[PDB]
This record gives structure tokens, C-alpha cells and sequence, in this order.
RNA sequence: GCGUUGGAUUGUUCACCCACUAAUAGGGAACGUGAGCUGGUAGACCGUCGUGAGACAGGUUAGUUUUACCCUACUGAU
RNA sequence: CUCUUAAGGUAGGGAUUAACGAGAUUCCCACUGUCCCUAUCUA
């Protein structure tokens, strides 16, 4: 129980820093935040493709006529085929709300 | 509490009582800078207003008053914001004799 | 100060928290607050009075102007039985209320209905703007 | 008013018929009177009296002194053990230190100790939750600068403190932080510009502090040069 | 309700038609304007402050 | 406490250029907000005329007043003219700028200062100094009269290893496009995330959560990571902590306290 | 020697606010363990903890001592 | 060290939300001897 000591010499480590050597080396983590998609951008349909999978019945009912009603100006586009491909197994859904609205 | 009160009723009838001398006209201000040497005006009455640092003095030890576990203990506190004010008071000699 | 004679002494009836009539057109018709000039200070005891005495009080029904606003003024009408050194007991329909300056002079420049004798006689521009006097 | 005005009225009229005599009266039975307040005057009074002539007399006699009188080592090496100025202090006891506190509706639990003294906690302190908190270190009693002197130099400094290493107290308190008579603190030294051998800027000393801070809000201390 | 003046006498008109009034018929104007000050602060009237 | 030559040396020393290097970094790091230290304790953050000699207050003015001439003294008279003028101009100008009678205004209602209390910021000190993490709650109808920039003023300056960020809540009151310029404004300083508080119909909590466990993943040596909840009254915090926990722990009610 | 008030405020008051006033002075006889009258265990809920029974860093709510006719003192009466 | 976070508000109509109760609480009208300030009467 001493105020001042050594480990020992403890041949054959690094020999160390002394006692009051001054340690200026850090790391900063910087904090990254969710986007919340608060403002209306062209690439919004694409976020409500994947509603589809939505616990919710409600949910998977109204983004499908959403897109029903969005057709026109997506016919002929990047998003159709991706679509078809994630509304396709609602046929085997748990709802005759989401098959008829398919 | 009562000590740090007396203060600073005092240091405000100076304050309150006295005049800006900037602030009222410019003759008025012309007038007495010549007579009484705006800056020494001024920086006599800051000095006033700065130690109007009493009440920080009052609220602290007040504050650990609050943990006081003895009467010896309390007395010394008490003692020592009392002599503390006496100090800022003793630092204000000359200004109160100009004023 | 400002009235013009003695401290004479008349019955109590309106005490503080009591909303009493303003009838002239300076735009108030309620007079509430604390306070009256010349109480005494005793224990548990309300700050009462009349003679012409003059109180605090605010609108409490008038125009935004001058409602939030603490103004002194004088009592002119009481309803309570008061005593004429004169024979008779005296009592109005109504408390009347009106509004004035400390100094005894009228924010308003005229009364309706009738002002108390003692009243006029204690404040000079009330009888100035009362065309009746009883 | 408007100017010195009672100057110029006397200087018009002139103070009084009888004002030169009594004032010479006055002066003449202020001897009597004096000895009569110091007789008299019991209690405070008395004591504020006495104190002034006290003070009145010294006044005097250094007065009279300096009209009466107005009437080897080398420059360098003028003006010139490892203990520090501060061994074997009064020892405190748990007692002293910890209050107890009690908790529950009906308080039946103690388990929580309360710091009666001036502490320093750190940087970064961060209060522990109170279902997990058993010592209690107040944010009034909480010190972050002290007043250091250095012996040379006749001067002191409010500097920031930056740790305690040895209260001498059961070393528990080290870690708790507790600054008693005899404490040594680290504090920073910045401020003073000091510089070793090779160019390294000092930033950091030990301190020894010399007064009990439970009694004064003050923490004083000195330097160990 | 619809196209009143006079906040005065939009709380007379809300009174009026809540049935919100004394012994007598003076409407309480006292009561209707602390419900519409709940209501403001509550978020049963829609209002927002525009930033820079 | 024993004698030692240890006592009496340099305990805590440090090179200039390091040093020098390490105040830049830390101006560039600590300047920004969504940057944070990791440690912060084991770090040193440590390393980051007047007439009355001339003039005595008695030979200004007095019996004594050794001063007859003054040192405030203009030269080519007509100049002292042009500023006379000019002051009479401003202070005339103030006059009716800034532009009694035997009333008063009444009383101020005693319920208008009870968010003001020595209680209730007692309770706000604690939970401060409890916390490891601090959310300042806004109302979107109206954060900067919500603000209370003083309490981030004395986080600033008392605690810097707190964090600090704002929540805007009562999102589903004001239109989307409002509330995305607010949290436009208000990101440029802290994070500042958008929320709406219901155990059923909810906004913003995953990513709240997902802020929340950042942090804890920084603060890995606490073994506990607590956040309080400050603002004005009957902004919402009961009600985000009922949100986050999705059941009723706290009460709440449409009154303020 | 004689007086030293009326009120607002329990998201609280070891206090402050505005008025009236000649003034709105401080204290004791209880609080140097414990003593008029009035606000501030059993049931139940939320929170923290606990494997649990239960406990508490908490918080909310409801919730039965009942003299004098005895001696003395005091007040009046034979 | 890196990047996904699907407790995503489906929409900017997203929360303006019964009746009942010797349940806990605040305010208003009316009303009064609760109070100023006590007095009187009956068994
Ligand atoms: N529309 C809407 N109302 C909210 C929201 N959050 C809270 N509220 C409502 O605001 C009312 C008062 O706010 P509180 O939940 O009490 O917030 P608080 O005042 O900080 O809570 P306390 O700490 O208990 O005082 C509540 O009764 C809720 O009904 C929200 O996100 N949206
Ligand atoms: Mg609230």
C-alpha cells in the first residue's frame, strides 16, 4: 500500500513510459442518425414496395391500391418487375381483403 | 441572509439614486464629466455593481449551511461569509469617498 | 389629502371583495379591489368603509383599456342605513362607485343619478360633475 | 442651494454669536467625556470603544515615532528533508465523515452514507442510480479549483484541481475524493508558464492543502515545488 | 360556425350556439374563452409557427 | 503522510508540438456535435489602460482636486460644436424612440411561475446529474419557445461529457413539410429527431432506440446508460417513455403538471 | 408607555407577491429526547429491485381514544 | 473496421374519442351568518 512503485524492470517487455508522460491519442465515434423521410422525394414508391410484407392487414390493403392507382406513370419503369415480384406470394395470404385487392 | 440583504439594499439606493451620466443630456453629461471625471464616476460605480459577488458569497454559504453537522461548524461558516463581505467592503474605501 | 375637510364618521357597508355599480360613460360598470384609504389595522378585521372614502378597485365588466388596471376612487352610493347628523337615516337603491385620480379629480367628466351630500361636500369635482346632488 | 451656499451666508452673516466659545467648551469637556464612555457604556458598546482607542494610541505613538526619527551573504544569495509542510494531522473518524441516511416509508434500512465533507469527483462524474448509489457526494460539497501558494513568490492563484492522490485518511478516500487538512491534490499549473529542462511545458504539480474546507468554502492549499 | 368580427363577439357567437350562458342571458364569456384556450393548447384547433 | 522525493517534481508534462496537435484535433472535434469522445476521462481536457494609477479618486475631486484642466478635450473648437449638435440629434431621437399618471397595473396571477420553483429545479439538477444522456422535448408548434437554451448554455460550460439532443414531438399536429424544416434548422446543431408519442400509432421510436443503444454501445464501461427527459410542461415526455416502453408507466394527463 | 394589519399562492411555502398603514421590529416562556385543537398499522394500484415470499429511490388513494364529578390554580358567589 | 436495423405512423385524414360511478381533483353561476362581527329565540 505505497503512493509510489514499480511493476519491476520485468526483463525482456518494452520497457514503459516513464510516469508522467502525457497520453495524446483519442478516437471520436461520430453518431449517425436514421434519414425519418420527411421530405417528398421521386423514389417513394419504392419504400412502400416493401409494405408489403407489413404485419399490419390495413397496411398491405391500402399500398396496394396505392399502386393500383400509381400504374399509368410506372409502366414503363425500374419498379415493375420488383412489383410484381413482392406482391405475387400474397396469393397465398391470409386475407380475402389482400387477394381481391390483388 | 440578512447581512447579504443590507448590502445590497444600500448598494442599490446608490445605484438607483444616482444618475446615468450618459444617458440624461448632453450638457448635463458635458457638465458633470467636467466636474467629476466621467471614468472615475463610472468605474466607482461598476465597483459598486460588482460587488453587488455578496449574494454569490450569501447563496454558497447558505448552501453549505444546509450539510452543516455542528454548531462549531456553522458558526465558522457563518463567520466566513460575514468576514468575506467585509473584505469586498474593505476593497471599497476610496469609491465611497469620492462618492 | 386631496379631499377638503375632516374624517367624519358615517356606517361601514362596503367591504373588500364587494362589486359595486359604476354608471357614468368613462366606459367601466364594476369597481372590486382590496383597499381603502384612512382603515385602521386590526386583527381578523376587513378593510370597510363610505363617507365619500376613497378605495381601490378594477373593472371588473368595462372596456379592455382600463380592465387589468388598479385605479383610486370614491363612493357616492351605499344602500347601507347611514346616519344624517341632521334627524333622519339616509339609504340609496344601490352602491355607486366612480372612478377618479388620487388627488380627488375625474378620469370621467360626468355622473348619473344622485351623489351623496357628504360625498360632494368632501370632494369638490365630484360636485362639479354631479348635476344631482340627493 | 445652487452653489456652496452656507459658505457665502456665512461669509455674509457669519455661524452664530455663540458658536467659537462652545465649540472651545466642547473640546474642553471632551477629556471628561471620553473617560466617562469608557466607565460607561456597557457591553458591545464598550468593547468597539475601546478597541478605537486602542487604535488611536498606536496611531499616535507611530505618528510620534516618525517624526523623531525622520528627525553575510551577498544580493544574490539573500532573500534565500523532503516533508511537506503538512505531516501527522488530525485524525477523523468514519463517524465524522459518513452520515447515515435512511430509506423506506418506514425508514428501516440505512445501507446509504451521505459525505459530510468537501469532495472532488472528477471530470466525468456521472451519478450512479439510486437503487445502485451508497456513497453520496453532494454537488454543493464538490470542489473543482483551489487556491494555491506558492511559498515562493508571495503569491496565489485560483487553479483548477485535477486530482487527489493521498488524504491521509484511509485510502478509501483517496478514491472517494475527500479533501481534509493534509490532503495532496494534483493541480494544473499552466497558468504559470513553468518549464522543464528540454522544453516540456509543466501542466500538472502536487499541492497540500492547509485548511479543513468543511468549515470554510475556501479549499487553501500550497505547493510541493 | 362561420364569418365572425370581433373576438368578443366570436365568443358571444360560440355561446350563443353552445348554450353556454347565465341566469339571465348574458352569455359566459369567462368559461367559453378558458375552453378555447384548453382546446389551443390541447390540439383540438390546429395551429403551427412557419421557421426562417 | 511521509517524506519522498517524488513530491515536489512534475507530475503531468507534455511537449508543445503534441500539445499544439492536440488542441487542433480537439477544436476541430469538440466544435462539432454529432462527434463525441470515447473515454473523456482518462483525457486531458484540462489543456484547452486603467486611469486609477494616473488619477486617485482624490486629486480628481475633493478638497484636494489636483485637476484643473481636462485630458477629454477636443482641439479646433468648432469640432466640440459639431458634437454637441450631434448628441443633442441622438438624444432627441432616442426620446421619442423610446416613446405615471396616478394608476397601476394589478398583480401578476402567482400560477404563472410555477414552472419557476427552487423544488422543481432541484429535481432538475438531479436528474441531469443522473443522466448520462439528456433529450430536450420540443413542441413543433412552437421548439424555440420551448427551447430553454440556458440549461444547454450550463450544460455547455458545467458538463460537457453529457450529449444533449432534441426531440421535436407533436409532430402529428403540424404537416410534414414544417416539421422537416424544423428538424432542417435544428440538425445543423443536434441531432434532432421527430417524433410522435401513442402505445397504438407511433413515430420514431426505432430510431430513437437505435440512438439510444449508440450511445450505450459508446459508454461500454458504465454497465448502465441513463437519459433523462427535459423541457417545457405537457411537451410529451411521459408519453415518450410510455411510447417506448409501449404500455402505461407513467401518468399523464392534457394538464400541464 | 402604546401599537406593530388585510389578502393571493399547496404542479408546495425552511417562502415570496401587491396593497393598506404611523409602522407593518425581532425573539422567549414548547421545539436543551417526547405533551392542547388542525393540515402534512390492516386494503389497493403504478414504478425500481428481488427466482420468490417480499422489500423499497419512489409516487397516488382510503383509513374509530372517549376527564375535571377529585386536589390545586383561576373566575365569580355565600 | 465495415453496413443492415422491417417496433417501417398506409395516407397530410395519423389523437379531440360514449354511458355509468356514495371513486381522486381544479374552476364558474346561484346561494348563504363560513367570515367582518356578533346578537336573539324555542325545547
Ligand atoms: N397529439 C399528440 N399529443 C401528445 C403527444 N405527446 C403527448 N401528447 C399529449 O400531451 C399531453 C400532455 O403532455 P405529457 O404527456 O403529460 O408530457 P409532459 O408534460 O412532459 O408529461 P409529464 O412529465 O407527466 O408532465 C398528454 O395528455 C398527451 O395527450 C404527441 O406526440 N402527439
Ligand atoms: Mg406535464
Amino acid at each position: 500500500k505505497q503512493d509510489f512503485l514499480r511493476k519491476k524492470l520485468k526483463v525482456g517487455k518494452p520497457k514503459e513510459k516513464a510516469r508522467n508522460a502525457t497520453d495524446t491519442s483519442f478516437v471520436s465515434k461520430t453518431i449517425s442518425i436514421r434519414n425519418q423521410h420527411l421530405d417528398q422525394n421521386p423514389h417513394d414508391l419504392t419504400k412502400r414496395l416493401t409494405l408489403l410484407k407489413h404485419h399490419n392487414i390495413n397496411v398491405r390493403k391500402e399500398t396496394l391500391t396505392t399502386f393500383q392507382k400509381s400504374i399509368p406513370s410506372i409502366i414503363k419503369s425500374r419498379l415493375m418487375t420488383p412489383l410484381l415480384t413482392q406482391s405475387i406470394p400474397l396469393i397465398c395470404d391470409e386475407s380475402q381483403q389482400v387477394r381481391q385487392g390483388l | 441572509k440578512y447581512t447579504g440583504e443590507g448590502f445590497v439594499e444600500k448598494f442599490e439606493d446608490i445605484l438607483k439614486g444616482f444618475p446615468n451620466i450618459n444617458d440624461v443630456h448632453p450638457f448635463h453629461r458635458d457638465l458633470m464629466d467636467t466636474l467629476y471625471e466621467k471614468n472615475h464616476y463610472k468605474i466607482s460605480l461598476a465597483a459598486i455593481s460588482r460587488a453587488k459577488l455578496v449574494e454569490q458569497v450569501a447563496r454558497d454559504y447558505v448552501r453549505l449551511l444546509k450539510f452543516g453537522q455542528s454548531l462549531f461548524q456553522c458558526k465558522q461558516l457563518k463567520r466566513a461569509a460575514l468576514g468575506r463581505m467585509a473584505t469586498i467592503v474593505k476593497k471599497l474605501r476610496d469609491p465611497l469617498a469620492y462618492l | 389629502n386631496g379631499a377638503q375637510g375632516t374624517k367624519f364618521r358615517i356606517s361601514l357597508g362596503l367591504p373588500v371583495g364587494a362589486i359595486m355599480n359604476c354608471a357614468d360613460n368613462s366606459g367601466a360598470r364594476n369597481l372590486y379591489i382590496i383597499a381603502v384609504k384612512g382603515s385602521g389595522s386590526r386583527l381578523n378585521r376587513l378593510p370597510a368603509a363610505s363617507l365619500g372614502d376613497m378605495v381601490m378597485a378594477t373593472v371588473k365588466k368595462g372596456k379592455p383599456e382600463l380592465r387589468k388596471k388598479v385605479m383610486p376612487a370614491i363612493v357616492v352610493r351605499q344602500a347601507k342605513s347611514w346616519r344624517r347628523r341632521d334627524g333622519v337615516f339616509l339609504y340609496f337603491e344601490d352602491n355607486a362607485g366612480v372612478i377618479a385620480n388620487p388627488k380627488g379629480e375625474m378620469k370621467g367628466s360626468a355622473i348619473t343619478g344622485p351623489v351623496g351630500k357628504e360625498c360632494a361636500d368632501l370632494w369638490p369635482r365630484v360636485a362639479s360633475n354631479s348635476g344631482v346632488v340627493v | 442651494p445652487q452653489n456652496d451656499y452656507i459658505e457665502r451666508h456665512i461669509k455674509q452673516h457669519g455661524k452664530r454669536l455663540d458658536h467659537e466659545e462652545r465649540k472651545r467648551k466642547r473640546e474642553a469637556r471632551e477629556s471628561h467625556k471620553i473617560s466617562e464612555r469608557a466607565q460607561k457604556l456597557t457591553g458591545w458598546k464598550g468593547k468597539q470603544f475601546a478597541k478605537k482607542r486602542y487604535a488611536e494610541k498606536v496611531s499616535m505613538r507611530k505618528k510620534i515615532k516618525a517624526h523623531e526619527q525622520s528627525k553575510a551573504l551577498p544580493t544574490y544569495l539573500l532573500d534565500r528533508k523532503f516533508s511537506v509542510p503538512l505531516p501527522k494531522v488530525r485524525g477523523i473518524s468514519e463517524e465524522e465523515m459518513f452520515k447515515v441516511i435512511k430509506t423506506g416509508k418506514s425508514r428501516s434500512k440505512s445501507w446509504k452514507r451521505m459525505i459530510t465533507k468537501h469532495t472532488f469527483v472528477g471530470e466525468g462524474f456521472t451519478r450512479r442510480p439510486v437503487k445502485m448509489e451508497r456513497i453520496i457526494r453532494p454537488s454543493a460539497l464538490r470542489q473543482k479549483k483551489a487556491n494555491v501558494t506558492h511559498p515562493e513568490l508571495g503569491v496565489t492563484v485560483f487553479l483548477p484541481i485535477l486530482a487527489v492522490k493521498k488524504n491521509p485518511q484511509s485510502p478509501m478516500y483517496t478514491q472517494l475524493g475527500v479533501l481534509t487538512k493534509g490532503t495532496i491534490i494534483e493541480v494544473n499549473v499552466s497558468e504559470l508558464g513553468m518549464v522543464t529542462a528540454g522544453g516540456k511545458v509543466v501542466w500538472g504539480k502536487y499541492a497540500q492543502v492547509t485548511n479543513e474546507p468543511d468549515r470554510d468554502g475556501c479549499v487553501n492549499a500550497v505547493l510541493l515545488v | 360556425i362561420s364569418g365572425w368580427k370581433d373576438a368578443t363577439e366570436f365568443i358571444e357567437i360560440l355561446a350563443r350556439k353552445q348554450g353556454r350562458l347565465l341566469k339571465g342571458g348574458e352569455p359566459d364569456e369567462s368559461g367559453v374563452s378558458k375552453q378555447i384556450l384548453n382546446d389551443f393548447n390541447r390540439g383540438k384547433i390546429p395551429w403551427f409557427v412557419l421557421p426562417p | 503522510v511521509q517524506p519522498d522525493r517524488r513530491w515536489f517534481g512534475n507530475t503531468r508534462v507534455i511537449s508543445q508540438d503534441a500539445l499544439q496537435h492536440f488542441r487542433s484535433a480537439l477544436g476541430e472535434t469538440q466544435k462539432d456535435t454529432y462527434q463525441v469522445l470515447l473515454r473523456r476521462n482518462k483525457l486531458p481536457m484540462s489543456l484547452l489602460a486603467r486611469i486609477l494609477d494616473t488619477e486617485s479618486y482624490a486629486d480628481a475631486f475633493g478638497p484636494k482636486a489636483q485637476r484643473k484642466r481636462p485630458r477629454l478635450a477636443a482641439s479646433n473648437l468648432e469640432d466640440l460644436v459639431k458634437a454637441t449638435n450631434e448628441d443633442i440629434t441622438k438624444y432627441e431621437e432616442k426620446q421619442v424612440l423610446d416613446a405615471e399618471n396616478g394608476w397601476t397595473s394589478a398583480a401578476k396571477e402567482a400560477i404563472f411561475s410555477k414552472g419557476q420553483s427552487k423544488r422543481i429545479w432541484n429535481e432538475l439538477y438531479k436528474v441531469i446529474d443522473s443522466s448520462d444522456v439528456v433529450i430536450h422535448v420540443l413542441d413543433a408548434r412552437d421548439p424555440l419557445g420551448t427551447r430553454c437554451k440556458s440549461v444547454e448554455e450550463y450544460m455547455k460550460k458545467e458538463t460537457p461529457h453529457k450529449h444533449l439532443i432534441y426531440v421535436l414531438n407533436k409532430c402529428d399536429l403540424v404537416p410534414t413539410w414544417v416539421a422537416a424544416a424544423w428538424v432542417k434548422h435544428l440538425s445543423k446543431e443536434r441531432p434532432t429527431l421527430a417524433f410522435h408519442a401513442s402505445i397504438t400509432n407511433s413515430f420514431g421510436k426505432g430510431s430513437l432506440i437505435q440512438l439510444l443503444r449508440q450511445f450505450s454501445q459508446l459508454h461500454t464501461d458504465r454497465k448502465q446508460i441513463s437519459v433523462g427527459f427535459i423541457g417545457y410542461p405537457n411537451t410529451g415526455k411521459s408519453s415518450i417513455i410510455n411510447t417506448l416502453r409501449k404500455k402505461k408507466v407513467c401518468q399523464v394527463a392534457p394538464i400541464p403538471g
